[PDB]
DNA sequence: TTTAACCGCCAAGGGG
DNA sequence: CCCCTTGGCGGTTAAAA
């Protein structure tokens, strides 16, 4: 099924791929704008402008389902090989406190954006109907337009060398060795 | 000058072999010892045996995990170590042999003891050829090295002196010793190396240092087959300006045999006298020094060069004839004390060196 | 004490090929022939110095990344997984020590009664229809799939005809890459390589090879450069592709604030556009000299000259008034 | 190339007037 | 002036694709994007070759931390690594933020090593075998010493002994015997002594073998250019290379009369080359019986006419110009090459001979046991017999074919210390010189050109039409495509100047 | 598509 | 003893992939 991602978000995704795989950089976690925060802001800002009741409950259902699906599939199909060691570090750090792992409160705005790129390849191997998939595609498109609206604050260009709060952090020889060699 | 010269040599630094075809053998050090003992230089130097270092002194620069790994790793228990091997780069390039920890401890202890003797004032020249592993960086073996005993040396020298100058003339860039002092303005590093697609990979011209140690790191990139009349011409002005303007208190000099002509891995065309001119010019300043010995993978050359250097340090010019050491057969057809250059073509044009000097001097004009 | 006699398996092999106890190896004999006291004074003249100031202290590739390395293989399904390429990431030190089955095998054993599977999914759906149900199918099914490394979905990449996947899956772009007198000859025009900086080729001579200079011929605009004219130590053969100082930065840090040039898109999706003011029109660095966000301005070259002048005038008016 | 000449003549006269 | 800078830049860069980049950079600056410093740097790399326009740009614009390219920066999280001995000053001077890790600085590609010939590889293998023998023997010796100190005590530095006992008892019974020793010392001591004896015997024999192998390879190993030489001279001493060199010099000078220049300080080198040429001509079975004398007379006349050295002593052993075609130019270049090589050889000859005659030997064991008696039995060791003359005699021998090239090269290497590798092709270069003289003789047009040169040279008192009519006559003898070379020589100082007038006579 | 046969060019030496 | 006989090597090119 055809999905129309804006060109800026495609550029951002390509930049993420290049940063992670070529320059060996990984994400700075926990992100200061996480998946939960962006989804909640989207829901709060759109719901106050739409008055119809059904299209307002369906938005909340879509947001909750997106949160659950992100949580259930991040540790499966959203991380490169290099980023799995940091994922293991986070998992074991959480495992020391008998706590659960909530990626929506750690990752943000760039693993959700990369989450909605395989949806055409995720829906295809299912048993759903047609008019239900169309609604999902439409909702993802509205969410993408809203994300493109606030793109000058979720993806800003800052270098790891010059800023500690930058969206990406450099890795070390030991971490990269264990990741890409073990 | 007429300096009081100490000399450190452990009688066990030669009994620790790497892999079979591995180009790094410390046997050369023991060979050099014979060249120093049969030449009658024992009557002019105070030979000591530095006490081997312990974990609490290696961990001054290195980390607890790395040092703890080194002290337990063994060829016997290697297959039970699968994470630290790939993490710490202790695999094939830096192999694990039978006496790794003892060799590293001897190398560290020699450098630290020489630095201490310089500190108290017993000697004003320290020579420890076992140490000089200028590659290891705080968490990983790199280029045949496992413990950066040099950095321990500068730490001990800093415990007394306001400033230290570390000159490196090994063909490979001193990444390990430049990294540990990339930020501070106390230690000033100056490395002459081959820049290209060569092993260190680092050492670009514009690596003046970051943060508080800006303009306190000098890199001299050189091409294939440099010779004495060129290496001296590039060496002398830079060190002259450094010691006139930076004004160090002590000085460490890394005398590696990798720059010698016909070395197994190097690509320079320095003769024995071309190498010795650097040590002459460094000693020509009067400040206390701790000469170490790094690379060099042709023993018949590095042993001769190190013996000639230790003779020159004692203000004597040694005989060009060999005194019939134990390892006579190693020393070639004529059995002299000399390293002969090859006819390889020198690719270092004067214009490139002139530009390098202009950049380096312009950088240093703000280091009173 | 009566230990076993000797080591009959004494000499096995050495570096010389021979067992180190036999000697010449006569074949090598014929191959490699033609036809002030001693050190023992070191034991006593060594004084132990310890005055330190610190003295007192199945498949050969992972089924997730398609790469080789450490493998935790399975038995029910002939597949292989990295210890890290696994959900959850498991540590090689604490091996499960037991039958390890992939998620697909776990489902096929625990669930896959070929007909009853519908019932199972049905049950999940009917405990999620009242709640979020658009994602119910995906939420149920992704518990039956194996972990994978995340690759772009084969169509985001194709939006840019300047990127390509490397060997294992890496990023790759348009910058990935004794006496030789022939390097100064084009071989297509019979002319020399007049360097931009010095305007000379400096071939030297065969009789005097110490007057020639190495030349570069930049890999983007094909202009020749001496290695000495632009300070540089050696040729670029292995790493990235060399680019001479006659190119635009494509990345700018102004004091901070970053500027970057956009990427290359397929010409069908490229929206070219031309302005009308022709004097003052704030554009980015995306110009051409002669989804609607990547518009490259056609800058009308005579404008650039104008776009220069008054700016300098303005830069004067700041410091002259 | 004449518009540039006239515009810059006018602007230089204006700048001289502002810097008399 | 200031309203014409863009035209000047357009004519200076002289390219359209690079002018596009220049305009892009100017726009980048114009949009507040680029700063003033990087703009100045780019205009320095574009127009900085001129000392006039770039300065105008500089004063018109009113121009009047910096990280390196090889160090990354880790976040503060990777600062907290436990160092159980790091003191306060160590925290103060050390650095845990910036790391290089060459693999990052190598662009993940790899490293290019240095090239080593097979002789160096043979030396490395010999060194490896020597090291293995010495290491095992020394380990056994140290363990033997310790065991002796133990046994003499019991009659009434932690891994050496274990390793050596494991090596000796390789049947995997060593682990038990080590602890049995810790709780049997004399028997393992005597077994170690026996093993040491056999190892030392084998090492003596292998020392013999290694000495024999090394004595024929060491000097070859230090010969880097000499091994490739005599193959590169084949493809680098043609006519096309010389024309390429002279044209390159002309082209370089045409962006700013005497393109080439040579100086002939010595005289007897001419006689040396003549002796070599006559020896080769006498030996060679490739010409006619009168042709040999014809070639000899041609060479003698050319030498005694161009340089006016002597018309008779050659058999006892006002600036002049010369217009030439390719044949005469290549012949003169061959002559200049031979003269240059022999002058380089003869310049250092006094110090070379002084070094050879003072070559002392070591008497501790060298003269007692082992000597290199291969280059001395054939007299190719320059004992006395001043090195330049011996080199000439050996060159004549090799030209006559009674000396294989191997021993000539070996003697030259051992006498001149790889400083005379460029004499490996004396025979072939003399053969090429003779062939070029023959081709110069057997060409009608070339013969006419040399006839004109002879007339002009012997005239020695010409008119104001000297150059023009001579050039016109030679060009009439020549075609309308081949190049022209003006070779001049002044008897005052023996200096030869070459100008490359390819087609400038028209 | 490239890379080894393949004929010229050279020089050392084993042995019949 | 002298000639195959070996041993290598470089530009062309046609042949196996
Ligand atoms: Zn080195
Ligand atoms: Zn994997
Ligand atoms: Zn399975
Ligand atoms: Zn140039
Ligand atoms: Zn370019």
């Amino acid at each position: 099924i055809s999905l129309q991602i804006p060109i800026k978000l495609k550029s951002v995704l390509v930049d993420d791929w290049e940063y992670v795989t070529k320059d060996k950089k990984i994400c700075r976690l926990p992100a200061d704008v996480t998946v939960e925060m962006v989804l909640n802001k989207y829901e709060h800002e759109v719901s106050q402008e739409l008055e119809s009741p059904g299209s307002q409950s369906q938005l909340s259902e879509y947001c909750a389902g997106l949160k659950l699906y992100f949580d259930k599939c991040l540790g499966n199909m959203l991380l490169y090989r290099l980023e799995r060691l940091q994922y293991d570090e986070l998992l074991k750090k959480s495992s020391k406190d008998q706590k659960p792992l909530v990626p929506i409160r750690i990752y943000g705005a760039i693993h959700l954006l990369r989450l909605i790129s395989v949806l055409p390849e995720l829906i295809s191997s299912t048993t759903m109907d047609l008019q239900s998939c169309q609604l999902l595609i439409k909702q993802t498109e509205d969410f993408l337009v809203w994300l493109l609206m606030h793109v000058d604050e979720y993806f800003n260009d800052k270098d790891p060398n010059r800023s500690d709060d930058a969206l990406y952090v450099n890795t070390s020889s030991q971490y990269e060795g264990v990741a890409l060699g073990m | 000058d007429k300096r009081r010269v100490a000399y450190f040599y452990d009688a066990d630094v030669g009994n620790y072999a790497y892999g079979a075809g591995h180009p790094m053998k410390p046997h050369r050090i023991r060979m050099a010892h014979s060249l120093i003992m049969n030449y009658g230089l024992y009557k002019k130097m105070e030979i000591y045996r530095a006490k081997p270092a312990t974990k609490q002194e290696m961990c001054q620069f290195h980390t607890d995990e790395y040092i703890d790994f080194l002290s337990r790793v063994t060829p016997d228990n290697l297959e039970m170590f699968k994470r630290e091997s790939v993490k710490f780069n202790v695999g094939d390039d830096c192999p694990v042999f039978d006496g790794l920890y003892e060799y590293c401890s001897i190398s560290g202890g020699g450098s630290m003891e020489g630095a201490a003797r310089l500190n108290r004032g017993k000697c004003d020249v320290a020579v420890n050829y076992a140490g000089g592993l200028h590659h290891a960086k705080k968490s990983e073996a790199s280029g045949f090295c496992y413990l950066n005993d040099i950095v321990l040396g500068i730490i001990e020298l800093l415990r007394y002196h306001p400033r230290v100058l570390y000159i490196d003339i090994d063909v490979h860039h001193g990444d390990g010793v430049e990294e540990a002092f990339y930020t501070t303005d106390r230690v000033m590093t100056c490395s002459f190396h081959k820049y290209g697609e060569f092993f260190p990979g680092t050492g670009e011209l514009r690596d003046i240092g970051v943060g508080a140690g800006k303009n306190y790191a000098v890199n001299v990139p050189l091409r294939d087959g440099i010779d004495d009349a060129t290496y001296r011409s590039v060496f002398e002005p830079v060190i002259k300006k450094i010691m006139e303007w930076y004004q160090p208190s002590a000085v460490v000099l890394q005398c590696g045999g990798d720059s010698l002509s016909g070395d197994r891995l190097g690509c320079f065309n320095l003769s024995m006298e071309g190498h010795a001119n650097c040590v002459n010019y460094v000693k020509s300043f009067g400040i206390p020094m701790m000469v170490v010995g790094g690379g060099g993978y042709t023993m018949r050359n590095v042993a001769r060069t190190w013996c000639f250097e230790t003779g020159l340090l004692n203000n004597v010019v040694l005989d060009k004839d060999l005194p019939y050491n134990e390892y006579y057969e190693y020393y070639g057809p004529d059995y002299k004390l000399s390293v002969r250059p090859s006819n390889m073509f020198n690719v270092n044009t004067p214009e490139y060196l002139d530009k390098v000097m202009t950049n380096i001097f312009a950088n240093l004009e703000n280091t009173k | 004490l009566n230990e076993p006699s000797t080591i009959s398996e004494d000499s096995k092999v050495s570096v010389t090929g021979l067992p180190l106890n036999k000697g010449p190896s006569e074949k090598i004999k014929r191959e490699s022939l033609w036809n002030d006291l001693k050190t023992f004074l070191t034991e006593n003249m060594t004084e132990e110095s310890n005055i330190r100031s610190t003295i007192g202290w199945n498949e050969d590739f992972c089924s997730a990344c398609n790469q080789s390395g450490s493998f935790l293989c399975c038995d029910t399904c002939p597949k292989s997984f990295h210890f890290l390429c696994l959900d959850p990431p498991i540590d090689p030190n604490n091996l499960p020590k037991g039958d390890w089955h992939c998620n697909e095998c776990k489902f096929k054993i625990f669930i896959n009664n070929s007909m009853a599977t519908l019932k199972k999914i049905e049950s999940n759906f009917i405990k999620q229809n009242n709640n979020v149900k658009i994602f119910a199918k995906l939420l149920f099914n992704i518990d039956s799939h194996n972990p994978k490394q995340f690759q772009l979905p084969n169509y985001i990449k194709e939006t840019f005809p300047a990127v390509k996947t490397g060997s294992r899956g890496q990023y790759s772009d348009e910058n990935d890459k004794s006496y030789n007198p022939d390097t100064h000859i084009d071989s297509n025009s019979g002319k020399f390589l007049i360097c931009y900086k010095c305007n000379q080729t400096r071939l030297g001579s065969w009789s005097h090879p110490e007057n020639s200079r190495l030349i570069m011929t930049c890999d983007y605009c094909q202009t020749p450069w001496h290695l000495d004219c632009v300070p540089r130590a050696s040729f670029k053969n292995l790493g990235s592709k060399w680019k001479c100082p006659l190119h635009s930065p494509t990345k700018v840090y102004k004091k901070y604030k970053v500027w970057k040039k956009q990427r290359l898109i397929n010409k069908k999706n490229q929206l070219y556009y031309e302005p009308l003011q022709k004097i003052g029109y704030q554009n980015n660095g995306n110009i051409q000299i002669i989804n609607q966000d990547f518009k490259i301005t056609q800058i009308d070259e005579n404008s650039i000259k104008y776009d220069f002048f008054d700016k300098i005038y303005k830069s004067k008016m700041v410091q002259k008034r | 190339n004449s518009i540039k000449y006239d515009f810059f003549d006018k602007i230089y006269k204006s700048k001289m007037v502002q810097k008399r | 002036e200031e309203v014409t800078f863009f035209e000047k830049a357009k004519r200076y860069i002289g390219n359209k694709h690079l002018y596009t980049e220049f305009l892009k950079i100017l726009n980048l600056y114009s949009q507040d994007i680029l700063d003033l410093d990087d703009l100045v740097e780019k205009v320095d790399f574009y127009l900085g070759s001129n000392k006039e326009l770039f300065t105008w740009f500089k004063n018109f614009v009113g121009y009047q931390e910096a990280f390196g390219p090889s160090y990354k920066r880790l976040p503060k999280s990777d600062t907290f690594m436990p160092c159980s001995g790091r003191d306060d000053m160590c925290w103060e001077v050390l650095n845990d933020e910036w790391v290089g890790h060459p693999v990052w600085a190598s662009e993940d590609s790899g490293f290019i090593a240095h090239r080593k010939n097979q002789y160096e590889e043979t030396l490395f293998k010999i060194e490896e075998e020597r090291h293995e023998y010495d290491f095992y023997i020394e380990s056994n010796l140290r363990t033997i010493q310790c065991l002796e100190t133990i046994v003499n005590k019991i009659e009434n530095s932690m891994t050496i002994y274990k390793k050596v006992i494991r090596k000796v008892y390789d049947k995997e019974r060593g682990f038990e015997i080590i602890d049995a020793l810790h709780e049997t010392a004399p028997v393992v001591l005597k077994r170690l002594k026996q093993k040491d004896e056999e190892w030392r015997r084998a090492q003596r024999e292998w020392n013999k073998v290694w000495r024999e192998l090394e004595q024929k390879v060491f000097f070859k190993s230090l010969d880097h250019l000499g091994l490739t030489f005599k193959q590169a001279d084949k493809k680098l001493l043609t006519t096309k290379q010389l024309i390429s060199e002279i044209s390159s010099i002309k082209v370089d000078q045409t962006n700013k009369k005497s393109q080439l220049d040579f100086d002939f300080p010595d005289k007897n080198i001419f006689y040396d080359i003549l002796c070599l040429a006559d020896t080769f001509i006498t030996h060679t079975t490739a010409y006619s019986n009168p042709d040999k004398e014809r070639l000899k007379d041609l060479l003698k006349y050319f030498i005694s006419l161009f340089f006016s050295i002597s018309f008779e002593k050659i058999e006892e052993s006002s600036i002049f110009n010369l217009f030439a075609n390719t044949n005469i130019y290549i012949f003169f270049r061959h002559w200049t090459t031979i003269y240059e090589r022999l002058l380089e050889i003869k310049q250092m000859n006094e110090r070379v001979t002084k070094e050879i005659n003072t070559r002392s030997t070591v008497t501790f064991a060298k003269d007692l046991d082992l000597l290199s008696s291969q280059l001395s039995e054939m007299g190719l060791d320059f004992v006395g017999e001043d090195a330049y003359k011996q080199v000439l005699r050996l060159s004549r021998r090799l030209i006559n074919g009674d000396l294989e090239h191997q021993w000539f090269e070996e003697s030259l290497r051992q006498a001149y210390n790889n400083k005379a590798f460029k004499l490996y092709t004396i025979d072939k270069v003399t053969q090429s010189l003779v062939k070029h003289a023959h081709t110069l003789m057997t060409d009608a047009k070339t013969a006419e050109i040399m006839a004109l040169f002879v007339k002009d040279r012997n005239a020695s008192t010409t008119s104001a039409k000297d150059q023009i009519i001579y050039r016109l006559q030679v060009r009439s003898h020549m075609s309308n495509t081949e190049n022209m070379f003006r070779i001049e020589f002044d008897k005052r100082t023996l200096h030869v100047s070459i100008q490359y007038i390819a087609l400038d006579d028209l």
